[PDB]
């Protein structure tokens, strides 16, 4: 998991959020994100 | 706490299906 050191929101964090891991989920219930497709 | 023992998925679908 990459992480960025700088944020807006302040001290440090990783980049992924919420929406991405709700778009996978979504994406795998519907049986259009695969791993590549988050790798990109 | 909550500690969560054990976790919920498709209720999760469901709320991001009235979140989206």
């Amino acid at each position: 998991f990459i992480v960025e050191d700088d944020e807006s929101l302040g001290h440090k964090e990783l980049k992924v959020r919420k929406g991405h891991i709700a778009k996978l989920m979504a994406t795998e219930y519907q049986d259009e994100y695969t791993w590549s497709s988050l790798l990109n | 706490t909550n500690a969560s023992p054990f976790i919920k998925r498709d209720r999760m679908r469901r709320n991001f299906l009235r979140m989206r």
